[PDB]
RNA sequence: GAAAUUGUUGAAAGGGAAGGGCAUUUGAUCAGACA
RNA sequence: GGAAUACUGCCAGCUGGGACUGAGGACUGCGACGUAAGUCAAGGAUGCUGGCAUAAUGGUUAUAUGCCGCCCGUCUUGAAACACGGACCAAGGAGUCUAACGUCUAUGCGAGUGUUUGGGUGUAAAACCCAUACGCGUAAUGAAAGUGAACGUAGGUUGGGGCCUCGCAAGAGGUGCACAAUCGACCGAUCCUGAUGUCUUCGGAUGGAUUUGAGUAAGAGCAUAGCUGUUGGGACCCGAAAG
RNA sequence: AAAUAUGUAAGAAGUCCUUGUUACUUAAUUGAACGUGGACAUUUGAAUGAAGAGCUUUUAGUGGGCCAUUUUUGGUAAGCAGAACUGGCGAUGCGGGAUGAACCGAACGUAGAGUUAAGGUGCCGGAAUACACGCUCAUCAGACACCACAAAAGGUGUUAG
RNA sequence: GCCCUGAAAAUGGAUGGCGCUCAAGCGUGUUACCUAUACUCUACCGUCAGGGUUGAUAUGAUGCCCUGACGAGUAGGCAGG
RNA sequence: GUGGCCUAUCGAUCCUUUAGUCCCUCGGAAUUUGAGGCUAGAGGUGCCAGAAAAGUUACCACAGGGAUAACUGGCUUGUG
């Protein structure tokens, strides 16, 4: 009789999703990247600023 | 006093309210038109092969 | 605004009701109605369309054509309906044993068939017995034999008959029905 | 007055092709048709008889009658909102086989090869044509191949 | 009944249901069957084909008595025998028990032969007979008999 | 004048036949008078048949 | 192109629905791009697309589609039983993606809540307008109008 | 004993027409529930 | 060389203020929080409290203010028109009936159908009852003389609802009315072939033909009534110059 | 020798293996046409869509049109005359162009809230006498599509090149 | 490029009016803001479509109820009053 | 090879006339003339889907028409 929208109501976002409980509660939404050291080649770098 | 000539205006809009129909298709076409001397023999073909199977 | 592909508010077109006040087509209306909404039986389905047909869409089916339907092989046994009048014919010297549900039967049609050991029911005897439609047979009779037929798509070429009252030498065979009289056809 | 005879218009229609006159080549006449073959119809200038008229330049149509130096060809033309069925008597020298289904042949050939092919081992065979798919990542190297700049250019006149 | 038609429905409309532009006059395109060659063609040369002209010869003082002549088939030559006693004559098909059959009595000229008679012998008495409805009657072991 | 796929009709009333209308409204009256007539006639002439 | 967009189930102005792209409907977008903004859909925008606007067409209704037992029920023969299944095969154009991307009714936005962002909508992305392809655009458009 | 039209009395408005639609102020007037 | 910040994007991160709405009316569904019992923001508002109980709210009406509003009807591509009718009010004022018909629908009976020209009878223009005919239908086709509808389960083929068998189902097989397409058979007309026999010119068997018919091939019609449409009638209403 | 338009095809009424009928056809069981029986199921033969598809009867009004973009004929030209495709007006209100049958936006059951289109935000008049870089001074400045007009030729006016 | 000369019509007069000069003019760029019978959500009326429900002991199975979509209109057609 | 290399070169009903078939009818029954039918052409309608047709009105009439001319006004400006 009445749609009630999920991502603002708690209660029917867990009715349907039920993976909305563990995405929350990991923090999924601020996963941190792991860090990388690789570094452009000299070709692009030169092209980039190329006249 | 003169009047318009002829037009095409608005007879497109008219043909497709109900038209631009494709020709239905039928199994066993009308022989209108075949040769002669073909249907004369091809009846005389249909009328043995159906006392064989009959007969069968 | 809404670009509309079909026509709105269309009525399907198909009669969901006699067009009759016969107070007894309406019983027997009522009777199928429940059978067809829980049974799922495609008979049923099909029995309560016909009783809201008119009356040359149900064309009488006489005696002799019920003969011959009952000649086919394994139909000798079955229980055959018709959805309308059932009718006499004398051209047929011969009937087998067979029982027939109609709405109605002409006096000498429930003569032969009683006759012959067989017997007439009603639609509503019919449900009792085959609450499904168990080991039935449905005839229809023709509808293009009707006379107002032959008048339909008259044109050149057509081969159709002339809407025409006096029938005679003098009647529409002149000039464009013969080569000697400008055309023919 | 205004004039509708039967070949007006065809001014260009009906003309040979440029230094291709003369007569035909006889593998026209060689070739066989029979009924449900599939042919379109170009009409040559220089055989005036059985010649069609100039609507069904063009078109394509399927037998339905043999003759002894003509076919009989079946045509769908529109007239009015509908379609109707015209029936067209015209000698070889005119018609030629269409490709239109011809190539559709092998297709129907190369499915039962690969259907038997993959039957007594392979599941979903996709015998379907796909239309073209969008093109997936790639790597472009530059060895060798190092961009060049370009710039647009002054307007100049040279005439 | 006048409740029931459309004309009470047009009260208020104006032009009746007739239009604004073409409007009802008296009689536009003549009276009657005026103009069937001239601008009633088409409606003439198709849904009344052969209309125009005259085809055959004339015969004076025509008497429609001369021409009585009903046809009467034999599918239904056995209905001309009352009901109670067909039953008893089709199951003693035999010869000196042959029913009569007086067909000029029940109204009928000639005697045509379309359907199948069960194989009784039977004695038919007409003014008229085509050649198969004899047939067919000799067939089942009965006799046709000529009267006037 | 002349439309649509109809039967041709002749139907002659290009004359004054208004005035030549005849409707039997005395059905019932002369059935009555006929009655009565051959009542009064059977008692003129005796037990004549 | 008024043929083209009913054949992609745009009967109104602000309605939307996803194509696959193929050579077939590269050249119908072309035919229509005076009349339409289109561009890629990120994950974000398909999920909030589907979660709010997500209504499935059920024996010819539009039924909203608040529980994952009506989309089972309507497409569990082609493996998909929850709202983020169905999401799966539209962002990830599957095998299935024609009957899952049908089953969907055309979506209902409104109009854009911060507006369109130009004077002038009816001239190409391009030219400062609003219609025609605007690739990763598409995001900030349908999320303002949904 | 109706209407057009008119007299008297009472009320109201009126800076080159009058009349109308939506909304509310003011004046006059009025039904409904007091369970 | 190590960071910061800007820009763009994401979060099933948190939280404050404002407006509109409260449809439904026992229970039933999907979920959440809980060891449990149970609870909940989970298939649509409840709880607490005050004033007044009457012209206070509200309705009606007149007026005032803001914005908006050209005279209706008619012909017309186009009317507020410098296009036509209309000063005002009351009453009257225009698709009717009839003969014969098309389509459709309802009703009775059905290879038949129609009692009402007339007779009988009567509580007297009603109601009730009835013989013989006649109309239409049940045979068509030819200008006519005339002839006249089954090789066969009243044919074969393709598609067909329903029913039958098997099967959990999906399906497969069987039978297939109506209807659609097509090839045949039958009857009449036309054009050919011309047997046994002869008032020697009659008779027309048998077998054919890119010919033709408003035909046959287990009948559907008759009667009454209604809307709509047709024709003749004053014929939707009013109107000529004439004869 | 284009562009735009335009014909046909993308399977079950299909493909393949074997062999039955005939008065047609072949030197010839050669071919043609129509069939019996067997093998191949709906990733069954591209995409997208499909308020279902097919079919029949009957009858109203209409048969003076006009306008806009593009193509285009006659004419010096015309709010002129005549064609082509499409969209409109006529038959249609609503927001915008002061005003207007046709232009722009958008098409209408009765209401509430929110957001926009075209067009606008000094005052009339709801909304920034907002922000930013320049140009212009007219003793007849200029000011917004359809649209209610201005040219050839000139100025050490001023600006940039 | 802008401005100016070229540039003459008859009642008084119209960037819509007032008026405006680092504009309230012209070219161009960035934002905020205003409001249609259009779009989004909700209620109500009607129309159409797909469905549920005869089991008595309570009255309309042409009844009651569930679900979805839709609503411009001259000439003209049909339906309910 | 079923007329002209192809794209034009032509004509209903009623009536008349000719050829064919020597067939059908003249209705109280026959013979012979005559007449009427059946099939195929010709005689023509050029306003060419096909009425048989001279003027005048300054003595004039009616139904209508701004669907349409003789004044202004409006658009255009060749011409002036
Ligand atoms: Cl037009
Ligand atoms: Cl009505
Ligand atoms: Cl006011
Ligand atoms: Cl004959
Ligand atoms: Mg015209
Ligand atoms: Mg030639
Ligand atoms: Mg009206
Ligand atoms: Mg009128
Ligand atoms: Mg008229
Ligand atoms: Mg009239
Ligand atoms: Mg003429
Ligand atoms: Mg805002
Ligand atoms: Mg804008
Ligand atoms: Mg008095
Ligand atoms: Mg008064
Ligand atoms: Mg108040
Ligand atoms: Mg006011
Ligand atoms: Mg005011
Ligand atoms: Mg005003
Ligand atoms: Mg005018
Ligand atoms: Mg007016
Ligand atoms: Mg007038
Ligand atoms: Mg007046
Ligand atoms: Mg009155
Ligand atoms: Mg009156
Ligand atoms: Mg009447
Ligand atoms: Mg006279
Ligand atoms: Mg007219
Ligand atoms: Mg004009
Ligand atoms: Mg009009
Ligand atoms: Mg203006
Ligand atoms: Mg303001
Ligand atoms: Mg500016
Ligand atoms: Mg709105
Ligand atoms: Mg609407
Ligand atoms: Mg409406
Ligand atoms: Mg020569
Ligand atoms: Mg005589
Ligand atoms: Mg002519
Ligand atoms: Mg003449
Ligand atoms: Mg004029
Ligand atoms: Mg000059």
């Amino acid at each position: 009789v009445l749609k009630k929208n999920p991502l603002k109501n708690k209660q029917v976002l867990l009715r349907l999703n039920p993976y909305a409980k563990v995405f929350a509660a990991e923090k999924l939404g601020s996963k941190k990247a792991e860090k990388t050291g690789t570094k452009p080649a000299a070709v692009f770098t030169e092209t980039l600023k190329h006249d | 006093a003169k009047s318009k000539n002829h037009t095409a205006h608005n007879q497109t809009r008219k043909a497709h309210r109900n038209g631009i129909k494709k020709p239905k298709t039928y199994k066993y076409p009308s022989l209108k038109g075949v040769d002669p001397k073909f249907r004369r023999n091809h009846k005389h073909a249909l009328h043995g092969t159906a006392k064989a199977l009959a007969a069968a | 605004g809404i670009d509309h592909t079909s026509k709105q508010h269309k009525r399907s077109g198909h009669r969901t009701a006699p067009k009759s006040d016969n107070v007894y087509l309406k019983l027997l209306v009522k009777l199928y109605t429940f059978l067809a909404r829980r049974t799922d039986a495609p008979f049923n389905k099909v029995v309560l369309k016909a009783l809201f047909l008119s009356k040359i869409n149900r064309p009488p089916v006489s005696v002799s054509r019920i003969a011959r339907a009952l000649k086919q092989e394994g139909a000798a046994n079955k229980t055959v309906v018709v959805v309308g009048t059932v009718t006499d014919d004398a051209r047929i010297f011969e009937f087998p044993k067979t029982t027939v549900a109609a709405l109605r039967f002409t006096a000498g049609a429930r003569a032969k068939i009683v006759k012959a050991g067989g017997e007439c029911i009603t639609l509503d005897q019919l449900a009792v017995r085959a609450p499904k439609g168990q080991n039935t047979l449905i005839l229809r009779g023709p509808r293009n034999s009707r006379e107002a037929v032959r008048h339909f798509g008259m044109g050149p070429h057509k081969g159709k008959a002339p809407r025409i009252l006096s029938t005679g030498r003098k009647f529409e065979r002149a000039r464009g029905r013969r080569r000697s009289k400008g055309f023919k056809v | 007055g205004k004039s509708h005879g039967y070949r007006s218009r065809t001014r260009y229609m009906f003309q040979r092709d440029f230094r291709k006159h003369g007569a035909v080549h006889l593998s026209t006449y060689l070739k066989v048709y029979k009924v449900g073959d599939i042919v379109d119809i170009k009409a040559n200038g220089s055989i005036q008889k059985g010649m069609p008229h100039k609507f069904y330049q063009g078109k394509t149509g399927v037998v339905y009658n043999v003759t002894k130096s003509s076919v009989g060809v079946i045509i769908n033309k529109m007239v009015g909102n509908r379609y109707l069925e015209k029936r067209l008597n015209l000698r070889v020298e005119h018609i030629k086989h269409s490709k239109c289904r011809q190539e559709f042949l092998e297709r129907v050939k190369a499915n039962a090869a690969k259907r038997a092919e993959a039957k007594a081992q392979g599941v979903a065979v996709q015998l379907k044509r796909q239309p073209a798919q969008p093109r997936e990542s790639r790597i472009v190297s530059t060895e060798g191949n190092v961009p060049q700049t370009l710039a647009p250019v002054p307007y100049e006149t040279f005439i | 009944p006048s409740r029931f038609t459309k004309t009470r429905k047009h009260r208020g409309h104006v032009s009746a249901g007739k239009g604004r532009i073409g409007k009802h006059r008296k009689h536009p395109g003549g009276r009657g069957m005026a103009g069937g060659q001239h601008h009633h063609r088409i409606n003439m040369d198709k849904y009344h084909p052969g209309y125009f002209g005259k085809v055959g010869m004339r015969y004076f003082h025509k008497q429609q008595a001369h021409f009585w002549k009903p046809v009467l088939n034999l599918d239904k030559l056995w209905t001309l025998i009352p009901e109670d006693k067909r039953d008893q004559y089709l199951k003693s098909a035999s010869k000196e028990t042959a029913p009569v059959i007086d067909t000029l009595a029940a109204g009928y000229g000639k005697i045509l032969g379309k359907g199948r008679i069960p194989n009784v012998p039977v004695i038919v008495k007409a003014r008229f007979v085509s050649k198969l409805a004899e047939e067919k009657i000799r067939a089942a072991g009965g006799v046709v008999e000529l009267i006037a | 004048a002349i439309s649509k796929n109809l039967p041709i009709l002749k139907n002659h009333f290009r004359k004054h036949w208004q005035e030549r209308v005849k409707v039997h409204f005395d059905q019932a009256g002369k059935k009555v008078s006929r009655r009565n007539a051959r009542a009064t006639r059977a008692a003129k002439i005796a037990p004549r048949p | 192109p008024r043929k083209v967009l009913q054949l992609l189930r745009l009967t109104r102005i602000n309605s939307g629905t996803f194509v696959k792209v193929t050579k077939a409907t590269l050249e119908l977008l072309k035919l229509i791009e005076p009349y339409v903004a289109y561009g890629y859909p990120s994950y974000s925008t398909i999920r909030q697309l589907v979660y709010k606007r997500g209504f499935g067409k059920i024996n010819k209704q539009r039924v909203p589609l608040s529980d994952n037992a009506i989309i089972e029920a309507n497409l569990g023969k082609y493996g998909i039983l929850s709202i983020d299944d169905l999401i799966h095969e539209i962002i990830t154009v599957g095998p299935h993606f024609k009957q899952a991307n049908n089953f969907l009714w055309p979506f209902k936005l409104s109009n854009p809540s911060g507006g369109w962002g130009v004077p002038r909508k009816f001239k190409h992305f391009i030219q400062g307008g609003s219609f025609g392809n605007r690739e990763e655009f598409i995001n900030k458009l349908v999320k303002s109008m949904n």
